[PDB]
């Protein structure tokens, strides 16, 4: 199981705009978590691994925190580029479990 | 089947009852004297039994609840 | 506090040795302690928590089939084949039946035969096993010394309700003010996991240890499945009927949850729905208590007129309660408890309060104690003498050592050697106690274990009798020893 | 480079069978494990399962219990996704990548973890669609 | 329960194969093998007794056997 | 006790109840030493292929 | 003996005698089971509810 809660279902931001995201989880999961992009209908990117760690080739305006059951991932400059389908995702204790997802839409 | 081997000097204890709560031991000590019961028969064979071998009385009477308690 | 009227409840006197008291405390019960200072803590023992399990073994319990192939090959020239034998989902049997000309075939002779089955799976059991980590004890240690709304009530924050793993050590406790007490717990002496596996049926769970669990028969399938229905067995289930001569049938056996149940008497259970929330069990904690105020001292004895607001209250040998309500103008205060005799005053009790106290205003605080086997006075007034009590604890000396011979029996039973650490400050006696007492129960170990209730009274009372033929005064280590252990044991097991 | 291809969208009866295809690129076939991870279009996404390259196990969740197959061959590094008692809901797209190794074989979680579920090497996209 | 006393001597027999067709004798005997492979310690117990109790070396041999067949 | 509530400290009774549903069930029946018919068929040797 | 599908011929001091709880043939309204202390089984932990 573990039910994973993604909160907001859906933002909309201008340009430059800091967002945060908050994923909840029923169980301990304490850092096995990690945050992707979706663009629509796309090659999908990974952002964040262990919930608090940049991939190599990613711009440095993502991150994320968090420890016990809350985490909170972060854009701090919204960019054009950027709109996608953002999900959590947890890798604890294997009937693996996504997040229901994070719509962005550009002002 | 999983109808015997029930699970009984494991060990693994505690201080609370465990499963039947001091009802499967008189669920086996009264199926054994009803069948004790319905079946006089075998019982007068084990008697007979216990006095022809053995001969000494506490041998007698040992093996005399065992061929009681032999029954599946 | 926490720990009225939920008796066998573990008195525990003694610190020396500096702080460290050695206690054994388990899910059923709870331990009150008490020194010459450092006022008396109650530890009751709550929900067991193993967090990550892995499953080991999936076994079915119901069964259906389909598709229903069978064949026969002739008389003694082949025995048959079938294309759907190549799946082990099928269950297959040779068999040998008879063959003619009414049959068709020729030669007439008793000819083999297959049949096979398709087997699909209805509810099953889910056995899984814990490592011994992930998994968490929690104890609530609430201390004694006022606070009304109920000398009962677990629920509730007044005791702190620390964790404790064994990932974890010296287990650092706050309470208000004086309450910083260190408990050193060893879980891995406790239930010797390795040798446990938790069973879930559709609702339920059980504790069972390993080898029988591996050794049962409706059968195996181990833990990869998914896309398994592999189940390497059904000899125990679906069974063929074959009558007199002709063609052979499947049968399905049906659910066997009853005779699963049947088998797992004499078994803990445990409720797992929420990840787990385990139960029934011990562990043994060391504790020091360095760090340790009265909650003040610092104080007057108070003025008079208190007021009685609750009964007698005698609970479980000796540990009366009495719930006063200070009258007056205290700015809070301790209180002149006393348990006295009669005149030509000879005070002979016990207060396990020690230092109760007053809270900020009229707030009825409560006090126990232990009065002696009889007549009793328990006063609480200073400067008009303001209230004694009458009170009988009916009671023996006599009769309170041999319950606590009794528990000391219990003891012996069912909780290991850990009983013999659950004393403290022991140095040669009690820990030569407990290393002679752990290799003479390895030897009564496994070592003549698995059997019932009958047949260990019955085995006892044929080596007592052995024992009580009387050769050269091994009788002894024979009879009195042996025939004590082994009664002893046998009318206290199986609970 | 450090890449994966799958094969193009299928079209597939209810009650049948489809196959889909994970090859290889840019590393050692072995030091990786492969998943598959579907996604509905009005639905997030949702993991089906593991297999193994180096030796073979697999496993899957829950909601397909019986229902999935993976195969793979060493030789061309390629995995091999079969779903059986295909139905309406099954029309997705479907994904595979890769999982950072317990040496021997699959399902781990506790070495510090997989590193991503599924969007560093993952490929193009397998478009399924079950219709009559 | 219905674990037991499980419908074997009372008569009724036929010339067909009844219910479990020669499987259960094999499967009371195979499990109470099992189970004194499971726990040798019984066992020694049970030989030093019939050593000990008995001592006519049939005695002996009989009540051993009955010791091994007492489990329930 | 004063935790649960009550008073006077004791080992105190209890009961409990539950309603009774049945699922399937065993359905055994008897028969009298009349009501039965055996069929036998006798038949003869000497020919008749089938 | 008429279980879901099959029957069994068993004698009758033996189906008297067998647990599982008693029903005579009269019931239609009644499911007056006079046992059922071979079923339902009852927990009782440590001290409280059973
Ligand atoms: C056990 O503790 C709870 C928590 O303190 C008690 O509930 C309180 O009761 C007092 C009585 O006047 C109320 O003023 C509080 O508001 C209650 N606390 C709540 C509702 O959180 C409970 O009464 C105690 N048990 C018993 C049997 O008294
Ligand atoms: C068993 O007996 C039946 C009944 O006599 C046989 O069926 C007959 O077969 C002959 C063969 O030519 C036909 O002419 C008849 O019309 C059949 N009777 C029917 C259909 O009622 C049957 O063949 C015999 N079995 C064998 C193996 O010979
Ligand atoms: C089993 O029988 C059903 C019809 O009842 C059929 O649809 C199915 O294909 C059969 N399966 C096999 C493996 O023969």
């Amino acid at each position: 199981d573990i039910q994973l809660t993604q909160s907001p279902s859906s933002l909309s931001a201008s340009v430059g705009d800091r967002v945060t995201f908050t994923c909840q989880a029923s169980q301990d999961i304490r850092k096995y978590l990690n945050w992707y992009q979706q663009k629509p209908g796309k090659a999908p990117k990974l952002l964040i691994y262990d919930a608090s760690n940049l991939k190599t080739g990613v711009p440095s305006r993502f991150s994320g925190s968090g420890s016990g059951t809350d985490f909170t991932f972060t854009i701090s400059s919204l960019q054009p580029e950027d709109v996608a389908t953002y999900y959590c995702q947890q890798f604890d204790d294997l009937p693996i479990t996504f997040g229901q997802g994070t719509r962005l839409q550009i002002k | 089947s999983v109808a015997l081997v029930p699970h009984v000097g494991m060990g693994l204890e505690t201080r609370t009852e465990t499963w039947m709560s001091s009802e499967g031991a008189w669920k086996h000590a009264q199926r054994i004297e009803t069948w004790i019961l319905r079946h006089p028969g075998f019982t007068i064979m084990a008697a007979i039994l216990a006095y022809t071998i053995g001969t000494t009385y506490f041998q007698r009477v040992l093996i005399f609840i065992l061929l009681t308690a032999v029954t599946p | 506090m926490r720990c009225i009227g939920i008796s066998n409840r573990d008195f525990v006197e003694g610190v020396s040795g500096g702080s460290w008291v050695d206690i054994v405390l388990e899910h059923g019960s709870c331990v009150t302690t008490m020194a010459k200072n450092k006022p008396t803590l109650d530890f009751e023992l709550i929900k067991t928590e193993a967090k990550h399990p892995a499953t080991l073994r999936k076994y079915c319990v119901e069964a259906k089939l389909t598709n229903t192939t069978t064949a026969s090959r002739c008389p003694t020239q082949g025995e048959p084949s079938l294309n759907e034998e190549q799946d082990k989902r099928f269950v297959c049997k040779h068999s040998m039946v008879d063959r003619g000309w009414g049959n068709g075939c020729g030669l007439f002779g008793k000819g083999g035969i297959v049949t096979c089955a398709m087997f699909t799976c209805k509810k099953n059991m889910e056995g899984k096993v814990v490592q011994p980590e992930n998994l968490e004890y929690t104890i609530v240690i609430t201390p004694h010394s006022g606070e009304e709304n109920a000398v009962g009530n677990d629920t509730g924050k007044h005791g702190k309700e620390i964790k404790v793993t064994p990932q974890s050590s010296i287990t650092e406790a706050e309470l208000t003010g004086y309450g910083t007490v260190t408990m050193e717990c060893s879980p891995r002496t406790g239930l010797d996991f390795n040798e446990m596996v938790l069973l879930q049926m559709e609702n339920k769970a059980w504790l069972v240890h390993r080898q029988w669990f591996l050794d049962l028969p409706l059968p195996w399938l181990p833990g990869a499945d998914t896309q398994g229905s592999n189940w390497i067995q059904k000899e125990t289930l679906v069974t063929f009927k074959n009558p007199h001569a002709k063609k052979q049938d499947v049968v399905v056996l049906g659910s066997q949850e009853g005779a699963m149940h049947t088998a797992l008497t004499g078994a803990t259970e445990i409720q797992m729905s929420s990840g787990n929330l385990l139960f029934t069990g011990h562990l043994k904690c060391r504790l020091r208590m360095d760090k340790l105020q009265l909650k003040g001292m610092s104080y007057s004895m108070c003025t008079g007129k208190f007021k009685v607001v609750k009964e007698i209250a005698e609970t479980q040998h000796g540990t009366i309660v009495i719930r006063v309500q200070y009258e007056g103008d205290g700015s809070p205060c301790k209180i002149p408890f006393e348990i006295m005799d009669l005149e030509k005053r000879h005070v002979l009790g016990r207060l396990i309060t020690v230092n109760p106290i007053v809270t900020e205003k009229d707030s009825p605080v409560n006090i126990e104690a232990e009065p002696p086997f009889g007549d009793s006075y328990i006063i609480i007034g200073v400067e008009p003498g303001q209230l004694k009590l009458s009170w009988f604890k009916k009671g023996s000396s006599i009769g309170q050592m041999f319950e606590t011979t009794m528990r000391g029996a219990k003891r012996m039973a069912i909780l290991g050697d850990t009983a013999w650490d659950f004393g403290s400050l022991g140095g040669v006696f009690t820990s030569i106690g407990k290393a002679l007492h752990q290799v003479f129960g390895a030897i009564y170990g496994a070592a003549f274990s698995g059997v019932s209730w009958t047949m260990k009274i019955l085995i006892g009372v044929v080596i007592t009798w052995i024992g009580m033929n009387s050769r050269s005064t091994s009788l002894s280590v024979s009879l009195v020893l042996v025939g004590v252990v082994t009664l002893y044991l046998g009318v206290m097991v199986q609970a | 480079e450090v890449q994966l291809v799958q094969s193009g969208p299928d079209v597939e009866k209810p009650g049948a069978s489809v196959k889909v295809s994970c090859k290889a690129s840019g590393y050692t076939f072995t030091s990786n494990y492969i998943h598959w991870v579907r996604q509905a279009p009005g639905q997030g996404l949702e993991w089906m399962g593991v297999i193994n390259p180096r030796g073979g196990s697999t496993a899957s969740a829950q909601k397909f219990q019986g229902r999935i197959t993976m195969t793979r061959d060493t030789s061309t590094s390629t995995v091999y996704m079969e779903l059986s008692s295909l139905r309406s809901d099954d029309t997705a797209v479907y994904y595979c990548a890769r999982g950072g190794r317990a040496l021997f074989y699959d399902s781990y979680t506790t070495p510090r973890d997989g590193g991503s579920w599924w969007f560093d090497p993952w490929g193009q996209g397998s478009l399924v669609t079950v219709s009559s």
